[PDB]
């Protein structure tokens, strides 16, 4: 006789912000991103008169790196005579938990600071949403490339019969692989799609954390189902003091037969351009 | 910080496992209070295993008091009709 | 106390952060997340509802008679309150195994502080800044 | 069929390193293992001398074809490698070391400033973990090394770094396995007996004296009167000459050494952990009954050299595939696919023995064959060393016809 | 909080000893050696003059929303005094980011014990040895 040496998984959240946006690694926590002034036009004027000088001027996005960390203690009798290696399995709940906090500072920078809206008013909410808020990002002069999706956006966006209808699609892969098909990552002119989970936004009711000002969903009035934004412009900026990337620290207590592991990474997120994106409202 | 008897810790200890299956072999009822020490009943979690007397070889067993044919300690459930 | 994942539910992890553990005997059976208090030497049971009766946390289920471990001042815990509280209050053992606050008790001063509020019947997350005895 | 690996291979991490099979932290408690010394220790270096220590012999298949100008003096590739790794025996023995304590060696390769070949340089490995693809393969190195109170971390592609697998999960493992983290546990059950064995002799393994003051149901006697007793009968003060004289009422009682048999658990904890690292156990300075000699010796003198073997054939060929072929083809005038082989010597021969197959069967060998088992140079004259018949048995005749 | 050796003016090492540093969000900008207490939840902000509101003393300066290390009630530190202490004063914060002593309060109880005495708007050694909370 052997026990089932087995641990079935919890829930695992959608990662994405490292592919679905710029990522800069910093050599310092702080630092600034330098912004150009906007285009303007030339000014008419006579023969002989003066060029008045208008040059270029500047300003800078300042990223504030804050260190996301989460950790573990057990006793040393817990390791010994645990079922599976508890060492690991804390090591991959440590760093999924940095990961889903990088995704959660990312997708609440993305929501809150976009500078377009398009609302839908309930109606229109599958491809001319998507075709409208590119028109919203268009109509400031920036171009958007990417998008990033609600579950109940996607279960919407997925029911509309110009995705749906093989004919209206012109491919049946949407009715066939949901969001695997390759359709879904070239619409509207964007070229990447990126899924995020209903949990990501920051909603301030998780400790430790302070809401933003939207509510992320697609079910009430109101709420912001989707972002249609250009990827270069949005930035992610991560930090670590010993490397580039999360830093996990294997430990053992000096004194109490307790062993632990812990988790580092310092991230911020900032639009160097917030025009450049526009949320889709339900 | 989780030590090896904290709630949320019993699933993973082999122990646990190890003596919940042990007092299933070992139980002749559901009434734990007859049978487990309230140390066992509180470590074990022992309510929360199925503990019926099912599970013990023993309820199965026969134990006759005059045993003519050698054939006490033969188990029901072995025989062709089981 | 126990937090809900679809189907399943678990228990919370009592200690939140803490240097200060000690092992002592239980005076009755208790489980994890209790207030106790000094009933003998050495021996711990269940704080009773006001003031003079706190030395830490149980940290699992116990028999009487079996060893405990306790989290005492130093510690942040995720504990249950018998009534709504909020950040900055103070918070006493409430007789019924919860905590509830100063404000609510008879007492005048509390043993751990809310720095994440709760309903009534939820847990906060508090820190244990304090112990009370017998002071007559 | 098809030109690229069409099953999967079980290693592509969720996490945003590749995985880490093993971690810096694990990699970190080899070189503790390493560092600490002792018997452990002693006997992993034993493995890597039998491995690795007897030096090495560098061959290539139609050497002679190969000559070429290659500095006005002409050299074949064999006589280049030769110039281009001088010091190899020690190279061998110090990666071949490395590659059986950590999952892998692991190394750049150097130029000159002219940009001539200087050496393969070693890395030191347990600051080193490779990351891999879908199908297995190293695509890039993430480096950890420690600063003043901390770590600088850096990442370097496969393209220009190489690395040597001993020991293998699969023919498709690419990572390796540390044969400590393998046998661990044998490893701290030998360290916990230790120190327990050292504790208990110092508790049990030297008498105690216990005098005992006052008669039994009579007076009490009190700590300040034991002081006075104590100042009498004190060991740090006692001698072989001392003589005790005392009324009835005072004994002079022993503990005993308590006897246990630590030589008996010495022994076990030595025979778990050789059998575990695959050493004989006359490498622990442990005898056995019955296994001294006739064929329950040869045999796990055989199944030893039969290791000794594998590993050499593992490290030879990964050497001349991941570092000497590079180095042809990108330093060297010669062709990178001639047969080269790194050969690594046999560290149990009896030259006796070969002397006695040399006598007895001599006649079928020729005397280049001679000359390689006997490990000596092949005679100069290519006639002599193609012959079948001794070189001296030619002089004699040479000059006597 | 400032040390002058020659020409220059160095800034003043809060934490002198203690491992008892915990983090919070600041609800306001804030400055290093400043008492601070809970006003949500994990957030804090400058302690008000009078008890009830103290939790430690923030370790370096953030703006408003910035994660803040804090030092709590096992750490010894430097900290500035409204008035002259003296050592084994009970102090406790001013609303001013400062400490006063229990003697000037209208507080009956402090949060630290000078361990070195100042004059007014000096820096002071004290030990940290109790929070404070709505007690109501
Ligand atoms: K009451
Ligand atoms: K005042
Ligand atoms: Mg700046
Ligand atoms: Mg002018
Ligand atoms: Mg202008
Ligand atoms: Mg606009
Ligand atoms: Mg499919
Ligand atoms: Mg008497
Ligand atoms: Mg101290
Ligand atoms: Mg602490
Ligand atoms: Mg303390």
């Amino acid at each position: 006789e052997q026990l089932l040496e087995v641990v079935m998984e919890g829930r695992e959240l959608r990662k994405v912000a490292r592919e679905a946006s710029n990522v800069i690694n910093a050599n310092t926590r702080v630092g600034d991103v330098p912004i150009a002034s906007d285009e303007e036009f030339a000014r008419p004027t006579g023969q002989g008169a003066e060029i008045r000088d208008d040059g270029e001027t500047y300003t800078t996005v300042a990223w504030n790196a804050t260190k996301l960390t989460e950790g573990s203690r057990v006793t040393d009798e817990m390791r010994d005579q645990a079922m599976v290696d508890l060492i690991e399995r804390n090591i991959q709940r440590v760093g999924a938990s940095l990961e889903n906090g990088i995704n959660r500072v990312f997708l609440t920078e993305l929501v809150d600071n976009a500078q377009n809206n398009h609302d839908t008013a309930g109606s229109n909410q599958g491809y001319q949403a998507l075709n409208s808020a590119v028109g919203e990002v268009d109509k400031d002069d920036f171009r958007p490339d990417t998008y990033v999706t609600h579950p109940d956006y996607r279960t919407q966006l997925f029911n509309d019969t110009n995705l749906a209808y093989a004919n209206r699609a012109g491919t049946n892969e949407v009715l066939r692989n949901r969001e695997d098909a390759p359709i879904v990552g070239d619409i509207a002119g964007l070229d990447m799609h990126a899924a995020m989970s209903s949990a990501t936004y920051d909603d301030g009711t998780d400790i430790g954390w302070s809401g933003g000002s939207e509510t992320w969903g697609f079910s009430s009035d109101g709420d912001k189902g989707a972002v249609v934004y250009d990827r270069d412009n949005i930035h992610t900026i991560l930090y670590a003091p010993n490397g580039q990337d999360v830093e996990i620290k294997d430990y053992e207590d000096p004194i109490r037969d307790i062993t632990g592991v812990n988790g580092r990474l310092h991230v911020d997120c900032q639009y160097s351009q917030g025009r450049s994106s526009a949320t889709v409202q339900y | 910080m989780q030590l090896r008897r904290s709630p949320g810790m019993r699933p993973m200890d082999r122990d646990w496992h190890q003596e919940r299956a042990r007092a299933r072999e070992q139980a002749y009822s559901s009434d734990l209070t007859s049978q487990f020490s309230e140390s066992e009943i509180v470590k074990y979690e022992l309510d929360t295993a199925q503990i019926d007397g099912s599970d013990n070889p023993r309820t199965y067993i026969w134990n006759r008091t005059i045993d003519l044919f050698g054939m006490n300690g033969t188990d029901v459930r072995e025989l062709r009709n089981r | 106390a126990t937090e809900t994942q679809g189907e399943h539910t678990f228990p919370v992890e009592v200690l939140i952060s803490g240097e200060e553990l000690r092992g002592y005997t239980a005076g009755e059976a208790l489980s994890a997340g209790e207030p106790v208090y000094l009933s003998g030497d050495y021996e711990v049971s269940a704080s009773s509802a006001d003031g003079g009766e706190f030395l830490g946390v149980n940290l699992y289920d116990v028999a009487s008679g079996e060893p405990v471990a306790l989290a005492g001042d130093d510690c942040e815990v995720r504990v249950e309150v018998s009534e709504q509280v909020t950040a900055n209050d103070e918070i006493l053992p409430d007789g019924l195994g919860t905590f509830e606050t100063v404000a609510t008790s008879a007492a005048s001063a509390g043993v751990a502080i809310v720095q994440e509020g709760a309903a009534s019947g939820e847990v906060c997350e508090a820190y244990i800044f304090a112990v009370q005895g017998t002071t007559a | 069929a098809s030109s690229t690996p069409q099953t999967n291979v079980d290693s592509m991490g969720g996490g945003q390193f590749n995985g880490q099979d093993l971690t810096f932290e694990d990699l970190r408690d080899i070189k503790d293992v390493r560092d600490s010394g002792g018997q452990v220790a002693q006997l992993m270096d034993y493995k890597a001398l039998l491995n690795f220590g007897e030096g090495c012999e560098i061959h290539v298949e139609g050497d002679d074809e190969t000559k070429q100008l290659v500095d006005g003096e002409p050299m074949t590739l064999s006589e280049w490698l030769e110039d281009a790794f001088p010091h190899l025996d020690l190279l061998v023995l110090d990666l071949g070391g490395d590659a059986l304590w950590y999952p892998y060696a692991v190394g750049e390769i150097q130029e000159t400033i002219t940009g001539e070949f200087k050496e393969a340089l070693p890395a030191e490995p347990w600051t080193l973990m490779p990351e891999s693809d879908a199908q297995g393969k190293v695509q890039a190195w993430h480096q950890r090394t420690k600063t003043h109170g901390g770590y600088q971390t850096q990442t370097l592609p496969a393209d220009d770094l190489w690395h040597i697998v001993i020991n293998k999960a699969s023919a498709r493992d690419e990572v390796g396995i540390s044969e400590v983290l393998r046998n661990k546990d044998e490893i701290q059950a030998f360290k916990q007996n230790e120190a327990a064995i050292n504790q208990a002799i110092e508790l049990h393994g030297f008498p105690q004296r216990h005098v005992k003051v006052g008669k039994e149901d009579g007076a009490p006697v009190r700590d300040n009167d034991l002081r006075r007793v104590r100042t009498i009968f004190d060991p740090r003060t006692t001698d072989a000459n001392t003589a005790y004289f005392t009324g009835q009422d005072v004994d002079v009682e022993t503990l005993e050494a308590h006897n246990f048999d630590y030589s008996a658990i010495h022994e076990m904890d030595m025979r778990n952990l050789t059998t575990a690292l695959g050493l004989p156990l006359e490498a622990g300075n442990v005898g056995a009954d019955g296994l001294g000699s006739g064929k329950p010796a040869e045999l796990r003198f055989a199944l030893l050299k039969l290791a000794i073997k594998a590993n050499q054939r593992s490290f030879s060929v990964q050497f001349v595939e991941r570092v000497m072929r590079p180095v042809v083809r990108d330093y060297s005038p010669f062709d990178h696919e001639a047969d080269i082989r790194l050969e690594i010597n046999d560290p149990l021969e009896d030259i006796g023995e070969v002397a006695d197959l040399i006598q007895q069967v001599g006649d079928y060998m020729t005397n280049e064959q001679v000359a390689e088992k006997l490990d000596l140079p092949a005679p100069e004259d290519d006639e002599v060393a193609d012959s079948y018949r001794s070189p001296a048995d030619m002089e004699k005749d040479e000059a006597g016809v």
